[PDB]
This record gives structure tokens, sequence and C-alpha cells, in this order.
């Protein structure tokens, strides 16, 4: 999407790999607030959106 | 991205053929090259890859144990090396790049630049 | 794994549209099926990658799609460099497997 | 302490910083003391064809502790299944050079 019409996708009711993510050479950023980047697969969520 | 190959060879059955491929305008090292056969009015075959940071390679069963890959990052050159040739092996003989495995987009799938084939006659 | 392409050869004229295919033994991830195209005298260049995706190049008179056995390559309007033998390609089982080829 | 890394991770090298060379090549501690130079080294450190004798660690199981320096080129498990030495799918050669 453009960034003046984003787009949210609602993530619910699964399993959140953060690792496959975090840990993959194809980003060029990853900053994460609020939380560690390490941490995130000991977390639970009422819900994520992307 | 170009990939400039050696020119065409004639070799002897038991007779074995070093064919290189040098690379330019990308990171050598960021990518696998692989070898694809083309035997004449045949499709593609896929021999095998190297992985020029580290030099490991793999190999289609069907190479395996004849076939060895090295590289030479100084140059950004890689070569195969196909040994105990038979008549059966006469093909054009192509290089070309892929991501490596860590690619998060799967460009490891696909071969996305070819070098000039070269034919290989045995 | 086996990745069948039919027909063998495809004859149509010049502006017209064609539909080439590519039938999998077995289910095929659609992010591993790619489409080359191969002029005589040349080496394969990239089409299409992870099945419907165009390479960087690549007109967007050349389409794909599908999924699990059957994928397609479309060439929505067939120009004089498009009749050439096309190879559908799939990845798995950490080998790269092509199919048999056809031609335009 | 000295080494070569690209213009864009220069910011890395400091205090409570995260990337892969924060985390994986040369971390710093959060109460260091003392002072990070650098400079453009392109008329040295560059060459035509690319210059691959510079590398710098892709993949690791965790994050360096400030000062620690991990040299090992162990195949990295990116999956579920053992590697046993042999780089493929899901197992990656830890390295890789700025070139």
């Amino acid at each position: 999407a453009s960034v003046y019409a984003w787009n949210r996708k609602r993530i619910s009711n699964c399993v959140a790999d953060y690792s496959v993510l975090y840990n993959s050479a194809s980003f060029s950023t990853f900053k994460c607030y609020g939380v560690s980047p390490t941490k995130l697969n000991d977390l639970c969520f009422t819900n994520v959106y992307a | 991205v170009q990939l400039v190959q050696s020119g065409a060879e004639v070799k002897k059955p038991g007779a074995s053929v070093k064919v290189s491929c040098k690379a330019s305008g990308y990171t050598f090292t960021g990518y696998y090259m692989h070898w694809v056969r083309q035997a004449p009015g045949q499709g593609l075959e896929w021999m095998g890859w190297i992985n020029p940071i580290s030099s490991g390679t793999s190999y289609a069963q069907t190479f395996q144990g004849r076939v060895t890959m090295t590289s030479d990052t100084s140059i950004t050159t890689a070569y195969m090396e196909l040994s105990r040739l038979r008549s059966d092996d006469t093909a054009v003989y192509y290089c070309a790049r892929a991501a490596p495995f860590y690619d998060f987009w799967s460009g490891y799938s696909y071969f996305d630049y070819w070098g000039q084939g070269t034919l290989v006659t045995v | 794994i086996v990745m069948m392409q039919s027909p063998g050869t495809l004859s149509l004229s010049p502006g017209e549209r064609a539909t080439l295919s590519c039938r999998a033994s077995q289910s095929v991830s659609s992010s591993y099926l790619a489409w080359y195209q191969q002029k005589p005298g040349q080496a394969p260049r990239l089409l299409i990658y992870g099945a419907s995706s165009r390479a960087t190049g690549i007109p967007d008179r050349f389409s794909g799609s599908g999924s699990g056995t059957d994928f397609t390559l479309t060439i929505s309007r067939l120009e004089p460099e498009d009749f050439a033998v096309y190879y559908c390609q799939q990845y798995g089982s950490s080998a790269w497997t092509f199919g048999q080829g056809t031609k335009v | 302490d000295s080494f070569v890394i690209r213009g864009d991770e220069v910011r890395q090298i400091a205090p409570g910083q995260t990337g892969k060379i924060a985390d994986y090549n040369y971390k710093l501690p959060d109460d260091f003391t003392g002072c990070v130079i650098a400079w453009n080294s392109n008329n040295l450190d560059s060459k035509v064809g690319g210059n691959y004798n510079y590398l710098y660690r892709l993949f690791r199981k965790s994050n360096l502790k400030p000062f620690e320096r991990d040299i090992s080129t162990e195949i990295y498990q990116a999956g579920s299944t053992p590697c046993n030495g042999v780089e493929g799918f899901n197992c990656y050669f830890p390295l890789q050079s700025y070139g």
C-alpha cells in the first residue's frame, strides 16, 4: 500500500515465530520498541497488527 | 550483472574439462553459483552449486562423484571441473546466479542471471 | 519430481495470445515455480519467478499463475522475439528441476 | 579495538545499538566508557572487482556479550533439522563479505 493509505492486517489465534523474521539477513531495519527482539517468542499477545 | 564464461572445449573420453565463469556487477560472495547443462536437442539439467564465501558445494546425484566445483573470490571467478568425460557429456554448460538459501523471499529457488553457454564436445 | 510441459509445440500467429502449461507430479509451492525463455543460440533468461512475478527487464505482456500441480505462462500478445523455447523450473528437496521445454 | 565495517554500520558501534554488527560482531556495553573513532577508507580497503577480504557475521544463535569475540565458522542452523556441518536449506554459512 501507499503510505497515505497503509494496509492493516489483523493477526490472531496463531503461533508467532518472530525469530524467522529477526534472524533474517534480508531486512535492513528491525527495530523493536517496548519489547526486546530476542524475547518475542516468550511472549503472548491479544492481537498483532501488521 | 554479467557472467562471462570461457570458450568452447574439445576433449577425448576419459579426459577432464574445467569451465570458468567470471562474475561482475554484484557482490560475488552474496550469491550461489550454479551450473546447468544442456545436451544437444535436450532441456536444462541442474548440476550443482558452489557458495564462494566458504566454497561449500552441493551436486546432483547424476554428477556427484564426477564434478568438482571451486571458486576464487579474488578474481570473482567460479569453476566447474567435470572428470571422466563420456560421449554423452557433450553439452552446453552454463553458469547461473541464484540467491543463497537464507534469502527471505526464496531467491534461491530460481536462477536470475545466466552466462553465455560454453560448448564442451566429447 | 517430474515437471511436464504441454504442448510440446505451440504454433500461432504473432499478435495473438499463447498459453503454456506445466504440470507437476506432486504439489509445488508457488514460490518455487519459475519460467525461462531460451532463444536459439542464447542462454536461458528468467521471465517469471514465484509462479507469477516478472523478472526485471521483462515486458508486462508476460504473466504467470497457478498453484499445486498446475502452472501456466501466458503471453498476451506475441511478438517475433517470443517465438522461442520456454521452460518451467521447480525447486524442492534441495534440487532444481527443469521441464522438457516447449517451442513457440 | 580496530576493525572494518561499511559506512551505514558505523552507527552500530555505540552503546544501546542493535543490528548485525552490534549483535553478532562487535558489542559495546551500555555503560561503555571510551571513544569511537572512524574514517572513510575507500581508497585503501576497496578494489576493482570487489574486496572480499573483509567479513562480518550474519548469523548467530544469540547476541554477543560486550567485547566478546566470536571467530567460529560453524554452520548456522536456521531450521529444526541438524546441519551436521553441511550448508544447504535452513543451514547457513555464518559469515559474509562486504565486497
